[PDB]
């Protein structure tokens, strides 16, 4: 029979995708630096429309305990860990997991936070003042007082 | 004076504020908008203390600690409820419009405001309303702009207008909507804007070349480097991620550089990660090109080197002074060129001879800043020496700066200073062939050629000391402006003459010389700079040798059948038909070069060498300072192929190959002691910084963040297996985190700088005795000279006065700090900054050619026609010609040459 | 400083409005009728300070706007529990010495006069409960007592 | 007054007899937050300090603790006397129910300080560690080796100039490694290992097989007439990683010592850590940790019970614990100032259906312990010591409860708000075989149930980290929400927390006994130093003491009756 796993069970590491679709990590190496084996391993990119993103990212999973503190330390809740287990191989460098074998098609355990939704760095689709709890921007050279 | 902090006694500087005082004692205030370097203003009020009038007050008052004198007998309250509670008011009204972007900022792990806000306790937010929000603005190729973040505390603003001088950046707006910024898009104008990323204490103002391939701070392997992009040899802290050089931060140093470096040292490193950089031996075959290891390699060069009748080595003053000696040491030392120009190379040790033999004390960059005129002689320093024009405006201030202490006003209140002095400056006299980046702060400024620049400098002397050369012909207005200039000169305490070999003038120095002779003699504490051209223009003068033009002759006599050439391009001291006849002539050409140089095509064996972020040396400065600079990473981490070793490595395991046919990778300690041992003029280079046994309680000095990422991923995807951690054998620094970088440890080699709550640059106060002092156990870096206990003579050769003369015209040198530095130049972010080349030419000239403004003309140097777009200058003379030195086609060694045919294409 | 009809019977001088807990200023009284809510003039009050601040110094101008926006939502009746007290710290901490000029200073006389003798006011724009944070699916909040 | 807060002791009544002995200028009383006197001894007044302890009216009878500190690259040590090295002694008096730590200092070049093993025994493992680890030598021990690295082992790991990470393998050293192995039967001198009379001749001398470990034997036929616990076997280096990673990163490691009790081997690292950093957490932290950590102690006590002698009420509590956590066995759930998340919607419906189940389960394993006449005649009466021999080696838990001595950690030294709770503490006569032990196991079994059952009935609302600002990480909600919040999980998941320059200390009652974690924080984001005492050490200590004449299989016997594990022995 299959084995039941709790939602909060930490197991197989994957990147997710935003309600609009697009990948959520922002490259910000958070999940990098709190990883206490230091099996993480991502760089920065931007698009033209200056959407940090990361150009690769990848995760030794020989190396990795699960333990979760990535997730804890993700900002953006694009990285996490789902209840998954079967991830035996064959060798060891197949364990070293690229952006192709992390990035699922969906938000996961978070369903709809978007941190572009409330970072007031100005992507395509959100320009200044477009975010939450944010003013339109007032000209210096306006009117009023 | 006594101050007590929380009842504590300590005894500090009556004449400092209680915040730089505090800061001293290690003690931690929040503060935004006070810098060590700019002064107090009082404006983010974010640095309250409570003062009590006595030892029995209990109510107390809430004073800023930056606008408070640390008077005897004061006692402060840090840690009193009532200044904890609003410090972190402070902090949570900043944070109230703030934008929720740490992770897509830049700033983010090196943000003094993400380390103040944790400081102050501020982690809860109460605020439910909107924020503010801010258009961002296109500064340039170097600088990003984002508003957003902005907390108002005016340090742009105060660093790039009443510090750097700059004019082009403001504050606009009023109550909440201020806004700092360039009056519309474009790129910001001033020489050192870069260091806006570095006084900004949140993510404004960023770097935009490391902000295309950035990682955070702890993921940077550090290392204490010399800048290599001209010859005042600032302390940089060069950073790398993944095999690649990633950002310049600047490295204090307490007599350099102190906080600020230029944006050629600052954004000029790319040439470092250009994929078309040689990475393993490879030796020339026909027409194949075969790939060796360092063995054979080896083997091969020693086995050409051995058959061949006389070998020639030559240097360059990119090079290291280990480097060069140890090509020195393999081909000998008569067999030793230096590959600078006969002319370059006669200026260059006129003002060595200056230096270390005219009994004038050099200052320190630092020490520049505290005296009281400037003379400025045919060198174009803010283009050329840049912090050194920086440093030369704060010493103009500083008559403002008397004229504030003369009415008790304390020295760290800038804006009181400011307004006392209000437009009064202390004398600054520029000399140069067009208008300079100085002229705003210069009393006067005359544009005119190299040889009455010089004619006027043996006449100011003169005019001081009647036994210097008289100049005949002087007009009376020239008289006046130098009997000014002369009044000038003589009133003042401490007079500073500057001068430099980029001028293309030998008798431009002679006449600095001359007038730093005369102050001299009047009892003057006067002092003389020398503008070097390179990083080790001075080393490689200490050493000496041949000229370039000796090493070509006996390239094309035969005489020399093999030629080693070190770290030089040779088409920028030499004509590049004549360079390319004389290697095309010799049956083995060797280039020991870490950039792809034109001269590798010809070349029969190409040595891999290192860049300075690949390997340890030592240069020296323009003053004459020991330096080292220590490898920030190994290449061969990432790529196991990549064979790119240090230049002397790769010489001294020649040399020993072709004496013992074994090779040998000696260590860095072996090459200094060789030559404090061979050069006694290079001793001083054995305490520029300790060897490789140096240990902080038996550990080495780290090289990355003891939080360094990524360990057992980095190199994942190459191979599983982690391999060895790099083994340094040549100096005291580890490429690990296992290791020291204590602010309180016995060292002066600084990587970095952090402490536990000061994650910004401002972590630097920590690592100092005083803040804006030096570092608390001395800089590094060591004067190779004293001064000379008795002068030079006053050189008679005052030269002619400049002649037009029909159908030559005279190459009047015009430097561009993006652009005449060769390496920096090939930074692939240097060509949006660069300028157009552009030959510039007087209105009469042009008139007399019939043409305008833009149209291109054409002139033949050496046999070669190039064409190039004219653009009018009106500071120009007539019968001279203006060609930007060190662009694409125009050598730096034209300053000074004639032209033909000048005419339109 | 605002004064009550007791204090009309004092004599316009420094010393005497000084010991009252109020300036003689520019001694040109203003007198509030009983149709003037006080919640709506000191909101008006602080906007003129607010947009008169000259952008110098943190606590006037990041912290009258903060004021302003409370006035607002107490004016428009949608106040929430904290609002005075953060009212109160904003007088506070807006004093004499706390900025670097004396705009600030009174810029908050007016208010904390008016929440010290006209607090019912105030305290009736209160009407909605505290919250500044959205709920988000996946975390559950710490609910702090 | 709360409980972190900085203080010297100097109203403790051993201070006043210290000083009424020995003289006001003989030692200097140290501020910290450990919670007990800091007195700085100096070493050549150290054995005379201990015999006076020794011998109070209320005398100090347990040597709780003993190791080094490496003071070299210490930059806060203001009020400490000048030192390179230390070495501290915490010692534990049971009838004052207090503690002291006499703390010796040592200059780098004479690193020697005299020995304890003739006040306390279990001195000489520590010796012997503190040696190996720092370099630290001990005049007057009898056999001075080393316990954790291998005898040919160059340098001593836990200075601070010898680096944490691991170096290059090696076939050339792992064949040398293997061949000494080969020929360690043929080559045994008895005197490498502290023996004596080495083939009598009738003596022989063996090698045994909770872990994995070596003890080596010698039999008069088949008596034991000595033995030596070959240890190190499972050395993880756990301290030094102590001072290599942030003090919130450290967590999994804390986890993984002594593996059987996950949470409750979290429990005093994240208590010491708030100690350090000045957090008082709310009720819901403290019944969410007692909860977690009783379930734990029921796990690791099941499976003690079964292996002296099952799988369904341990896969019961692992289904809990991984819904709560999302993990069975090193749940890493404990966090600075709180826990990780707050409970999950339907983790009393499991607690209730857990507790619902247990008591017929518990009756079936009373009449299979208690009734057991084959147990009861293979068990009882074997390696059996009384009180005076399990206060000088150190022993804690169900041992020395056994021999009548009432002492508990979450009774006598309350912590998370255990004197909440209503629960008894077993104590039995003075006879402490395997027998007693196990019947204290159970008994602690059923008292455990009681805990399950007050923390299920009576849950606290309200948060589950703390409101202070050094909580790691803050509440994930106003982290993507707030940008103070923001900022301050940026750069503590990232440079990490700083905890201010103090020592700590805490004390629990583990699975196995008291486990402690003493921290010395430099200022840092790191530990500068990490001390974790497990009773397992001072349990394996005390075997050769207590098997001198039985035989082999009640060696056998005696080994399954303690409760311990080969990663709490050499962590
Ligand atoms: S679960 Fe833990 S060990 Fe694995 S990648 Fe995340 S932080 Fe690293
Ligand atoms: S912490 Fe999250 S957003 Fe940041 S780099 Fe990692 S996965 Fe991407
Ligand atoms: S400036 Fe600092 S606090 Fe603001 S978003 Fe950037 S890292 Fe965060
Ligand atoms: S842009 Fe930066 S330096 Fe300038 S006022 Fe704003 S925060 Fe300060
Ligand atoms: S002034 Fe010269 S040495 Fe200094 S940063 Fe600029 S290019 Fe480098
Ligand atoms: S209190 Fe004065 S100095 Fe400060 S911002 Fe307001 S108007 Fe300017
Ligand atoms: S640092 Fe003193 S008020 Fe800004
Ligand atoms: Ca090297």
């Amino acid at each position: 029979e299959p084995v039941y796993l709790p939602p909060r069970y930490r197991g197989r590491i994957v990147l997710t995708r935003d309600p609009d679709g697009e990948e959520r990590c922002v490259a910000c190496n958070l999940c990098a630096v709190a990883c206490p084996v230091g099996c993480i391993s991502l760089q920065k990119a931007e698009t033209k429309d200056g959407r940090w993103y990361p150009e690769f990212f990848r995760i030794n999973f020989s190396r990795c305990i699960f333990c979760g503190l990535c997730e804890e330390a993700c900002p953006t809740t694009a990285i996490q860990l789902t209840p998954d287990f079967e991830m035996g191989e064959y060798k060891r460098q197949d364990l070293v997991y690229e952006k192709e074998d992390l990035l699922i098609s969906g938000p996961g355990k978070y369903p709809e936070y978007n941190f572009y939704r409330m970072a007031g760095m100005a992507i395509d689709g959100k320009d200044k003042g477009e975010a939450e709890n944010e003013a339109k921007p007032i000209d210096v050279k306006s009117l009023l007082p | 004076a006594t101050i007590h902090v929380d009842g504590k006694e300590y005894e500090v500087n009556g004449a400092d504020n209680l915040l730089e005082a505090c800061l001293s004692l290690g003690l931690d205030i929040p503060y935004f908008c006070w810098h060590p370097a700019l002064g107090s203003v009082g404006a983010c009020r974010q640095c309250a203390v409570k003062q009590y009038q006595n030892a029995e007050d209990t109510r107390g008052r809430l004073v800023m600690s930056c606008m408070t004198p640390a008077s005897d007998g004061t006692f402060i309250s840090i840690d009193d409820e009532e200044a904890k509670q609003f410090r972190e008011s402070v902090v949570e009204w900043l944070m109230t419009n703030h934008p929720h972007d740490c992770p897509v900022c830049e700033e983010g792990g090196n943000c003094h405001l993400q380390d103040m806000t944790v400081m102050t306790g501020h982690s809860f937010r109460r605020y439910r309303f909107t924020k503010r929000t801010h258009r961002n603005q296109d500064l340039g190729p170097f600088i990003s702009h984002e508003m957003n973040r902005c907390i108002a505390c005016y340090r742009c603003v105060r660093y790039y207008k009443d510090y750097a001088g700059g004019t082009d950046l403001g504050v606009y707006g009023a109550h909440d909507n201020v806004y700092f910024g360039r009056p519309e898009d474009g790129t910001l104008e001033s020489e050192f804007s870069g260091n806006l990323v570095e006084i900004c204490p949140t993510g404004v103002f960023t770097d935009k070349t490391h902000s295309e391939r950035y990682n955070r701070k702890w993921d940077m392997q550090f290392a204490p480097s010399i800048c290599q992009q001209c010859s005042i040899g600032c302390n940089i802290s060069p950073g790398e991620r993944y095999g690649e050089l990633r950002r310049i931060e600047n490295r204090y140093n307490g007599t350099v550089n102190h906080y600020f470096l230029c944006d050629r040292g600052r954004f000029g490193y790319g040439y470092v990660n250009l994929k078309d950089r040689p990475r393993q031996p490879v030796q020339r075959r026909g027409d194949d090109f075969i790939t060796l290891n360092a063995e054979q390699a080896m083997q091969g060069a020693a086995d050409i080197l051995r058959q061949s009748k006389k070998v020639i080595g030559i240097g360059s003053p990119r090079a290291s002074v280990e480097s060069n000696f140890a090509l020195r040491e393999l081909v000998g030392e008569e067999n030793f060129y230096t590959g600078i120009a006969h002319g370059e190379q006669e200026r260059l040790q006129l003002a060595l001879k200056v230096l270390r033999e005219g009994g004038i004390y050099t200052p320190a960059l630092r020490e520049i800043e505290s005296y009281d005129a400037v003379l400025v002689l045919g060198e174009d320093v803010t283009q050329t020496g840049a912090r050194v024009a920086l440093a030369v405006r704060q010493a103009v201030k500083g008559k403002a700066r008397e004229m504030a202490a003369a009415q008790k006003v304390a020295d760290w209140q800038i804006a009181a200073i400011l307004n006392i002095g209000q437009r009064a400056k202390h004398p600054l006299f520029v000399t140069n062939v067009d208008d300079t980046r100085l002229d705003d702060i210069a009393a006067w400024t005359y544009r005119a050629p190299v040889e009455d620049q010089a004619r006027l400098g043996f006449a100011i002397a003169h005019a001081l000391d009647n036994s210097a050369p008289a100049v005949d012909g002087i007009e009376p207005e020239l008289q006046s402006k130098i009997d000014v200039i002369v009044q000038a000169l003589a009133g003042a305490k401490k007079p500073l003459i500057i001068s430099g070999t980029n001028a293309g003038s030998l008798e431009v120095i002679q006449a600095a010389a001359n007038v730093a002779k005369a102050l001299k003699g009047r009892g003057a504490d006067v002092g003389i700079t020398m503008i070097a051209r390179s990083v080790n223009s001075m080393g490689l003068g200490i050493m000496g040798g041949g000229s370039l033009e000796e090493a070509l002759t006996e390239l094309e006599t035969g005489r020399a059948d093999a030629v080693v050439v070190l770290e030089n391009d040779l088409h920028r001291h030499a004509s590049a038909t004549r360079v390319n006849a004389a290697l095309a002539k010799a049956p083995l050409v060797m280039v020991v070069d870490h950039q792809r140089t034109a001269i590798m095509e010809n070349a029969h064996l190409v040595l891999s060498a290192a860049s300075f972020a690949e390997s340890d040396g030592t240069v020296i400065n323009n003053e004459g300072r020991a330096q080292r600079f220590f490898q920030v990473y190994d290449p061969a981490y990432y790529d196991s192929k990549t064979v790119m070793l240090e230049s002397w490595r790769w010489l001294h395991s020649l040399h020993s190959t072709l004496l013992s046919r074994e090779v040998d990778w000696t260590q860095l300690d072996h090459v200094i002691d060789a030559v404090v041992a061979k050069i006694p003029e290079l001793a001083g280079i054995k305490d520029a910084a300790p060897d490789a046994t140096f240990r902080i309680r038996g550990q080495k000095l780290a090289r990355e963040p003891h939080r360094y990422s990524g360990r057992t991923a980095m190199r994942a995807n190459i191979s599983v297996h982690e391999p060895r951690q790099p083994q340094d054998i040549d100096t005291m620094f580890t490429f690990s985190m296992e290791g020291n970088n204590q602010p309180t440890a016995h060292r002066s080699q600084v990587p970095f700088a952090w402490a536990p709550g000061w994650n910004s640059p401002q972590a630097w106060n920590k690592f100092q005795d005083e803040v804006g002092g030096k570092l608390r156990f001395g800089d590094p870096g060591v004067r190779l000279f004293e001064t000379s206990e008795n002068g030079l003579d006053y050189f008679t050769s005052v030269p002619a006065r400049f002649q037009p003369q029909d159908g030559k015209w005279r190459i009047a040198p015009y430097y561009h700090l993006f652009g005449s530095d060769e390496l920096s130049q090939r930074a692939p972010v240097f060509q949006s900054r660069m300028p157009q080349p552009y030959i510039k030419l007087n209105p009469a000239d042009a008139a007399k050619l019939g043409v305008n403004a833009g149209t291109r003309v054409s002139f033949s140097y050496d046999g070669n026609t190039v064409t190039l777009p004219v653009e009018i200058a009106e500071g120009l003379t007539a019968g001279q010609v203006g060609l930007p030195m060190g662009m694409s086609g125009i050598a730096p060694v034209l300053a000074g040459a004639h032209l033909e045919d000048l005419k339109e294409a | 400083d605002f004064l009550t009809e007791a204090h009309l019977d004092l004599p316009m001088e420094f010393e005497s409005i000084g010991k009252a807990g109020s300036r003689l200023g520019t001694a040109l009284a203003m007198a509030v009728d009983h149709e003037i809510n006080m919640v709506s003039l000191v909101r008006n009050l602080e906007e003129f300070f607010a947009r008169e601040s000259c952008g110098w110094c943190t606590p006037c101008r990041d912290g009258l706007p903060w004021s302003v926006k409370i006035l607002r939502a107490l004016e428009r009746g949608e106040g929430q529990p904290g609002d005075i007290e953060t009212l109160e710290q904003l007088c506070r901490f807006l004093g004499p010495g706390k900025t670097f000029c004396a705009h600030a200073p009174g810029a908050v006389e007016p208010l904390q006069s008016a929440i010290k003798y006209f607090r019912e006011e105030f305290e009736a724009g209160i009407k909605q409960p505290f919250s500044n944070t959205h709920l988000i699916n996946g975390i559950q909040p710490n609910l702090l007592k | 007054e709360p409980a972190w807060q900085t203080r010297d002791h100097l109203d403790d009544p051993v201070i006043g007899e210290l000083r009424n002995r020995f003289g006001p200028d003989a030692f200097t009383v140290q501020a910290t937050r450990t919670g007990v006197p800091v007195v700085w001894i100096k070493r050549e007044q150290l054995l005379e300090v201990g015999d006076f302890l020794k011998k109070l009216p209320k005398p100090y009878v347990m040597l709780f603790d003993l190791h080094g500190m490496d003071e070299r690259l210490r930059t806060h040590r203001e009020g400490l006397p000048a030192a390179d090295f230390s070495v501290f002694y915490h010692l534990i008096s049971i009838d004052r129910n207090r503690d002291i730590m006499l703390k010796v200092a040592l200059a780098e070049n004479d690193l020697h300080v005299p020995t304890f093993t003739k006040l306390f025994p279990n001195a000489n493992w520590y010796e012997r560690e503190t040696w190996d680890l720092f370099g630290i030598t001990f005049d007057g021990h009898p056999n001075l080796r080393r316990i954790m690295m291998p005898q040919t082992w160059k340098g001593h790991p836990l200075r601070k100039d010898y680096p944490a990470r691991a170096t290059e393998f090696s076939p050339f050293e792992l064949t040398k490694a293997k061949q000494d192995l080969e020929m360690e039967a043929l080559t045994f001198k008895p005197e490498e290992w502290g023996m004596k009379r080495g083939t009598n001749e009738d003596f022989m001398f063996l090698n045994l097989g909770h872990g994995a470990f070596r003890i080596v034997l010698q039999l008069d036929g088949e008596e034991i007439v000595d033995c030596v616990p070959d240890i190190g076997y499972h050395h993880r280096g756990a301290e030094k990683m102590g001072e290599r990673q942030s003090w919130h990163s450290y967590i999994p490691y804390t986890d993984r010592i002594e593996y059987l009790g996950g949470c409750v081997n979290e429990m005093p690292y994240v208590l010491a850590v708030e100690k350090l950093a000045g957090i008082t957490v709310p009720d819901r932290v403290n019944v969410i940790r007692v909860m977690l950590s009783e379930l734990f102690r029921i796990n690791s006590h099941l499976l003690y019970i079964s292996t002296f002698i099952a799988f369904t009420d341990r896969q019961k509590i692992y289904d809990l614990v991984e819904a709560i956590t999302g993990f069975r066995m090193h749940p890493a759930w404990f966090r600075i100032g709180g826990v990780a998340h707050d409970l999950p919607r339907g983790w009393d419906r499991l607690l209730r259906e857990f507790l619902d189940w247990m008591p017929k389960r518990l009756a079936s394993y009373e009449k299979a312990a208690l009734q057991n006449t084959i147990l009861k005649g293979r068990s009882q009466g074997v390696a059996a010591y009384g009180a005076k021999e399990a206060l000088e080696w150190g022993t804690t838990g169900a041992g020395l409860r056994a021999t009548g001595i009432d002492f508990d950690v979450r009774k006598a030294r309350p912590y998370s708000g255990y004197e909440n709770f209503d629960f008894e503490i077993p104590v039995g006569g003075g006879v402490s075989d395997c027998y007693t032990r196990v019947m204290l196991k159970v008994e602690e079994l059923r008292q455990s149930l009681r805990i399950l059952e007050q923390c299920l009935n009576n849950m606290p609302e309200g948060p589950f980290k703390a409101d202070h600002p050094l909580t790691t990480p803050p509440p994930k909600e106003r982290t993507l929400q707030h940008i103070e919040t923001l900022i301050t999980h940026f750069l503590q998941v990232s440079w990490g927390p700083v905890m201010p320059a103090n020592e700590s200390f805490q004390m629990i009652e583990a699975t196995k006994g008291i486990n402690s974690y003493y921290l010395t924080s430099d200022g840092s984001t790191m530990s500068y130093r990490t001390r974790i005492r497990t009773p397992s050490y001072a349990h394996l200590q005390q075997i050769p003491a207590a098997i001198r004449g039985s035989l082999v299989s009640d060696l056998i016997v005696y080994l399954g009756s303690i409760d311990f594990v080969m990663s709490d022995v050499d962590r």
